[PDB]
């Protein structure tokens, strides 16, 4: 995903990769040894020492976060629900549908739904509320299989119906298409878009800013239901957040130029 | 008492004893100055 987690191939400098990184395997019997680095990796490494527990990290196979197709849950949520893992670190938004089955810790960063446009006055604006005027035909984001997709589909039928003709390849192709002009607006998570404008060719920006945040929530750590690990990790992470190093990690990994 | 509904922030010491629910409005600490 976004710089919370980054996958890098080992370098021939040492027949591997240096410290400040942890080996990670791409599951699928044979495996190639990669090593993963990022924000969540750093927070996990910092957490491990205090509570003194062992860990092994492995990637997801099916991918695409989480979904519920007739109870067939894929992704990290699918992996943790069927008792195939103990925790699922990384990008994950706490909402009503997910929390029914799997327990969560406290949030550590702020996030939500934002809007990205090329260089509108909120969700309830008539442009997104009344798609019937043909002279300003706008465009949207809506990376499918997304957490926000469920919300926008559940809350506004007309927008979901009119969002069919939307660019959908990645958080990379949308930026290129917007820089081209093949679309008009983009909607996705907040903590990733506000960073994505941090270091970009020129200065592409968003609307008013953090004042325009919809369904404000945070990222969290999932865990199997009814385990002492849940309480232990939650209290430890609260103590760490109260310490204040989270700001240092943020300024190390979440700073931009524009 | 049995329940607290007030602007009560969360910290380690209080988290040691009582159990909290999910938060509903984020904030911080800021300085008040007179113009
Ligand atoms: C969500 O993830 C699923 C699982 O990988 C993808 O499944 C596709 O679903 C569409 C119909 O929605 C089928 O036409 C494809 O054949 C399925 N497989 C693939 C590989 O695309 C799906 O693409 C993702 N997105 C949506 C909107 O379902």
């Amino acid at each position: 995903e976004r710089p919370f987690v980054i996958v890098e191939s080992p370098d021939p400098g040492t027949g591997g990769c240096v410290p400040n990184t942890v080996p990670c395997r791409r599951q699928s019997a044979p495996y190639t040894k990669l090593c993963c680095k990022g924000f969540c990796i750093d927070i996990l490494k910092k957490l491990a020492r205090v509570v003194k527990f062992s860990y092994d990290l492995y990637l997801v196979t099916n991918g695409k976060h989480g979904k519920r197709v007739r109870g067939v849950w894929n992704g990290m949520i699918g992996e943790v629900y069927y008792k195939r893992a103990d925790m699922a670190i990384g990008s994950l938004t706490i909402n009503e549908e997910r929390s029914e089955i799997v327990d969560f810790s406290v949030p550590f960063v702020e996030t939500g739904i934002s809007v990205m446009v090329a260089r509108v006055s909120g969700l309830s604006d008539k442009k997104f509320q009344r798609p019937q005027d043909q002279y300003p035909p706008f465009r949207f984001g809506t990376v499918p299989n997304g957490s926000t997709e469920r919300n926008i589909r559940s809350n506004y039928r007309d927008m979901h119906t009119h969002m069919v003709k939307f660019n959908q390849r990645s958080v990379e192709d949308a930026l290129t298409s917007l820089k081209m002009g093949k679309l008009d607006a983009f909607i996705y998570d907040a903590a990733v878009l506000n960073y994505m404008a941090g270091k970009d060719e020129g200065c592409k920006l968003v609307t008013i800013g953090s004042g325009k945040v919809f369904a404000t929530t945070g990222y969290g750590i999932a865990m199997q239901k009814d385990s002492h690990w849940k309480r232990a990790i939650d209290l430890a992470l609260l103590q760490f957040l109260g310490d204040g190093e989270t700001q240092k990690l943020e300024t190390v990994w979440l700073s931009g130029i524009c | 008492a049995d329940m607290i509904v007030a602007p009560l922030t969360i910290n380690n010491e209080r988290a040691q004893y009582i159990e909290f629910s999910k938060p509903f409005k984020y904030q911080g600490l800021t300085i008040l100055v007179k113009k």
